[PDB]
RNA sequence: GGGGACCCACAUGGCGUGUAAGCCUUUACGGCCCAAGCGUGAGUGGGUGGCACAAACCAGUGAGAAGCGACUGUUUACUA
RNA sequence: CGUGUAUGUGCGUCCAUGAUGAAUCAGCGGUACUAACCAUCCAAAACCACCGUGACCGCACCUUUCGGGGUGUGGCGUUG
RNA sequence: UCGAAGGUGGGAUCGGCGAUUGGGACGAAGUCGUAACAAGGUAGCCGUACCGGAAGGUGCGGCUGGAUC
RNA sequence: GGGAGACUGGAAUUCCUGGUGUAGCGGUGGAAUGCGCAGAUAUCAGGAGGAACACCGGUGGCGAAGGCGGGUCUCUGGGCAGUAACUGACGCUGAGGAGCGAAAGCGUGGGGAGCGAACAGGAUUAGAUACCCUGGUAGUCCACGCCGUAAACGGUGGGUACUAGGUGUGGGUUUCCUUCCUUGGGAUCCGUGCCGUAGCUAACGCAUUAAGUACCCCGCCUGGGGAGUACGGCCGCAAGG
RNA sequence: AUCAGCUUGUUGGUGGGGUGAUGGCCUACCAAGGCGACGACGGGUAGCCGGCCUGAGAGGGUGACCGGCCACACUGGGAC
């Protein structure tokens, strides 16, 4: 019950629709477990500084998370495991 | 873990095991046992195939599911975690939901409790055997198979298996404990996480009576050897034979792997040791 | 460490009044919760020694606490210890 | 290094077993005790005999150094 | 252990009580095929303003006797 | 029964001597060396491990009781 | 940057593979052992593995002290300010005892890119078993145990109360020129640098973070070698303490 | 403490003997403890005190003579 931010990169091989339905069905774990709250906003196909995964570009998806260290665990070892994306992390909007 | 045994003996002063506290049943299952005998390093034929083992503790067999593709799709809980002294690993039995019990490896880390699935649908946690085709690149892997669907024959060694590299076209680089790399089909059949019983390395023999038990039987080194028995024998006193060390059987230390295997273009480099 | 819910059910529930916060009994609870839940932890983390430490000093200052329940009165302190479950 | 045999007393002693009888009940090929009966070691005193009281048979010699081999093991059946 | 006698309990096939079960016609999963509505982030067919100037046209100074060349500004063009 | 003296047998302390060996100090003067004191010509020292007739050398970590810039 | 576990990032070195590309590359006060003509160096592409986190990064923060810094998560200690609700002599230091502890060293089992005792050569010197160059075995890394010593220094044990200031930094409460932006101004407590009174000290020097003036307890010292050594005792498998 | 545990009539109670007098002073029977880091048990030295010397004092050294006790009579014991 901690308030979490996490933003997400993809592989540019996926079209910018997709997007929603797959973090939407990636956050339906946290949805259906600790009735939490998100915010999604996107934005998408920006220059990359460096080659990453031999890739030059992606897509950038942040969310705002309200819910249990088991729940952001679970949600980050369900999505690492994925091909299709890049980078990702977690961290803590309020003090600490 | 590791328990040493206090000298009460001269002969079991060193002795040490690794205690098995990860044993939960004792009376291993009567169904799955096929007839099985100490073969005592001998061929039907009579002859003594190899020498230094043979004679001991007769022991039972029992069939391990190593292939394991007929069912998917079922989960299966850990039913005990029993110990096959026909292995150095474990093995532990499952409840399928079908009601077809199979022993399995025990890998790493498995206590009674935890869910398994053999399939395409499995997840990552260990003991879930699932083809290339669904396991990420750079995971520790066991009970590695060579072809879809033949039967599993490598990475069952206990502390370190195979770990997969990457994957390429129809062909998976697998790396060896060794420290090599070899090429395999990407359907091949191969299993998540490390093998359990690593402590067993740290266990110390101890005399020879277990050592018959286990099988091996006393080592008569060459230097004492007859000369008409072995090329190192004769001498009045210690000699080491006068030349370099040999094989009594002919072939003296080199190459013995002979190329040109099916495989062997599916191989990338030889083993290096002490690097 | 305790947060609010577990820590103000615990300083009322064994509080004298639903208003004293400070008294020996509820230190003593506190403490004891405290270092049950963090034993519990270094059970599974085992070389924190900076941790460690503060065991240590909680301990040391428990004992402190608990010499002056008993010297204070010794009825409290038996009844205290009863209902702890402690050795001493 | 000391005691060890026999007799008496402590001793109608302690211990085990367990009948009659007693206690009890889901009453039975039942649980508790158990006078009586049977078996029974251990010790302390007093006395006695012989040169000698584990008296027969049976039944470790001990101690101090240093060499090799860690030890239990196996081998030149019929010279080691 | 193994063969037979037939009487007594006694059972259906050829009647039929029970327990059920299954291979047939008529549509739906606010989810959400297709013209939009409200809210949010970015930019392809360069409009306005400044700055850097491939290269071009040159004004003033320095430099070898004049030459190359260097320094400040203007007109664009935009290697970008 | 006790009982001093005497004799059996193995443990502690004080010792005396003991081939030879290890170490230390004082002699005076000689060979081998340059160690330290000035950025002593490789900054010094400390803990530690290895090496070498010898003072010492090196590795790792720590201090400035180190001079220039 | 308090500690522990897990996940993850980039640059660099080395090695391997494949182009291109030619006779040198590396080296010091100078040169030679070193690798090349079997194709080095250089350079591009890819991969592998191990260590450590340049800038921020400071006479700055934290920890009791050794020490501590790529990010992310997980759990957790310590300290600080205000309200002051409550406990009402619980405070301090602490012989013997117990726990933590730089690097090196040891056992077991793994790892091992770079660096680097030992050891080979090449170089200087009358001489080098060193300083220099080319290589490189332990170790340096990981897990479990061990030894428990450092110029372990602020060469100053801890705690409390008092005693003139100036100049920076960090953290938090307030108030007022008030834009109410402002290291604006003021008050307050904690931490950490520098210079300075009175005072102390043999001097250098310390100077509210005292070596100032005192209180409480604890360890240590009584001329230099012998000697932090022999014996004895304790710990450690040993080195050894 | 470069001496960390000591003790078995040892400790305590009861009953007997014992002695001028109470008492493990001696015996029997019951229980397991007492002494121990505010230095026990061990090791070396030595008669103690009023006094003497030194020092302003504190203190340090010491036990000549005399005098108050203590212990011994060649060594070890025992008793009238
Ligand atoms: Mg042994
Ligand atoms: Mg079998
Ligand atoms: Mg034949
Ligand atoms: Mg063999
Ligand atoms: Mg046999
Ligand atoms: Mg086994
Ligand atoms: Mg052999
Ligand atoms: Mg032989
Ligand atoms: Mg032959
Ligand atoms: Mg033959
Ligand atoms: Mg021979
Ligand atoms: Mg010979
Ligand atoms: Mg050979
Ligand atoms: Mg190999
Ligand atoms: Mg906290
Ligand atoms: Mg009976
Ligand atoms: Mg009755
Ligand atoms: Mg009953
Ligand atoms: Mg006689
Ligand atoms: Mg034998
Ligand atoms: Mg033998
Ligand atoms: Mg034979
Ligand atoms: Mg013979
Ligand atoms: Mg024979
Ligand atoms: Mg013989
Ligand atoms: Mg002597
Ligand atoms: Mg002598
Ligand atoms: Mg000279
Ligand atoms: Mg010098
Ligand atoms: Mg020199
Ligand atoms: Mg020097
Ligand atoms: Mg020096
Ligand atoms: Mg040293
Ligand atoms: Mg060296
Ligand atoms: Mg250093
Ligand atoms: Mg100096
Ligand atoms: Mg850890
Ligand atoms: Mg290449
Ligand atoms: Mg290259
Ligand atoms: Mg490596
Ligand atoms: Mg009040
Ligand atoms: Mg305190
Ligand atoms: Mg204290
Ligand atoms: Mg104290
Ligand atoms: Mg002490
Ligand atoms: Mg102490
Ligand atoms: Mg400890
Ligand atoms: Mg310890
Ligand atoms: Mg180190
Ligand atoms: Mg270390
Ligand atoms: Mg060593
Ligand atoms: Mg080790
Ligand atoms: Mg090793
Ligand atoms: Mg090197
Ligand atoms: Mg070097
Ligand atoms: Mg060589
Ligand atoms: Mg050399
Ligand atoms: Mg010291
Ligand atoms: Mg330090
Ligand atoms: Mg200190
Ligand atoms: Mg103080
Ligand atoms: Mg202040
Ligand atoms: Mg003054
Ligand atoms: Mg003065
Ligand atoms: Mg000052
Ligand atoms: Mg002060
Ligand atoms: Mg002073
Ligand atoms: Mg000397
Ligand atoms: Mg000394
Ligand atoms: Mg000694
Ligand atoms: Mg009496
Ligand atoms: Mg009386
Ligand atoms: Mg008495
Ligand atoms: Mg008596
Ligand atoms: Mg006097
Ligand atoms: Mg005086
Ligand atoms: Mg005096
Ligand atoms: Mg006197
Ligand atoms: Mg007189
Ligand atoms: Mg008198
Ligand atoms: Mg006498
Ligand atoms: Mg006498």
């Amino acid at each position: 019950m901690r308030p979490y931010e996490i933003m997400v990169i993809l592989d540019p091989t996926l079209d910018e629709r997709t997007v929603a339905p797959s973090l939407e069905t990636f956050l339906n774990v946290i949805r259906k477990d600790g009735g939490t709250v998100d915010k999604v906003d996107i934005w998408g196909r920006r220059r990359l500084a460096y080659e990453i995964a031999k890739h030059a570009e992606g897509i950038y998806a942040v969310i705002d998370v309200k819910a249990e260290p088991a729940t952001v665990s679970e949600l980050d070892r369900q999505l690492n495991l994925n091909e299709s994306v890049l980078r990702t992390k977690v961290l803590r909007t309020d003090k600490h | 873990g590791i328990r040493k045994y206090k000298p009460t003996t001269p002969g079991r002063r060193g002795a040490s095991v690794s205690d098995f506290a990860e044993i939960t049943r004792s009376t291993p299952e009567k169904s799955l046992v096929r007839p099985l005998h100490g073969k005592g390093g001998r061929n039907a034929h009579g002859r003594i195939t190899t020498r230094h083992k043979g004679g001991g503790h007769k022991r039972a067999y029992r069939v391990i599911d190593f292939r394991r593709h007929d069912k998917d799709g079922v989960n299966a809980k850990v039913a005990h975690i029993e110990y096959d002294p026909n292995r150095t690993a474990n093995i532990a039995l499952l409840h399928y939901l079908d009601g077809e019990k199979r022993y399995i490896i025990a890998p790493q880390g498995l206590k009674q409790g935890d869910v398994i699935e053999s399939g395409a649908n499995a997840d990552i946690k260990p003991g879930n055997n699932l083809p290339l085709r669904n396991i990420p690149a750079g995971t520790v892997i066991h009970a590695v198979e060579l072809r879809p669907g033949g039967g599993a024959k490598l990475a069952r060694s206990a502390g370190v298996s195979i770990q997969l590299l990457g994957k390429e076209g129809t062909y998976a680089a697998l790396r060896m404990p060794s420290g090599e790399i070899r090429r395999v089909d990407v359907r091949c059949r191969a299993t998540v996480g490390e093998v359990g019983n690593a402590e067993q390395s740290n266990i110390n023999w101890g005399k020879a009576g277990r050592m018959r038990w286990k099988g091996k039987r006393p080592t008569v080194r060459g230097v004492v050897m007859n000369p008409v028995d072995h090329p190192h024998g004769g001498g009045e006193g210690k000699t080491s034979g006068g030349r370099h060390p040999v094989s009594p059987w002919g072939k003296p230390e080199g190459r013995t792997r002979k190329p040109n295997k099916p495989s062997d273009k599916l191989i990338v480099r030889r083993r290096r040791t002490g690097k | 460490a305790l947060t609010a819910e577990q820590k103000k059910e615990i300083l009322g529930q064994y509080g004298l009044h639903d208003t004293d916060t400070g008294s020996p009994e509820a230190q003593v609870a506190l403490l004891t919760k405290r270092i049950q839940d963090l034993t519990e932890h270094l059970k599974v983390h085992k070389h924190d020694h900076h941790s460690r430490r503060g065991l240590l000093l909680l301990v040391g200052r428990r004992r402190r606490l608990l010499k002056y329940v008993a010297q204070v009165d010794v009825a409290r302190y038996r009844s205290l210890i009863e209902r702890l479950g402690l050795r001493r």
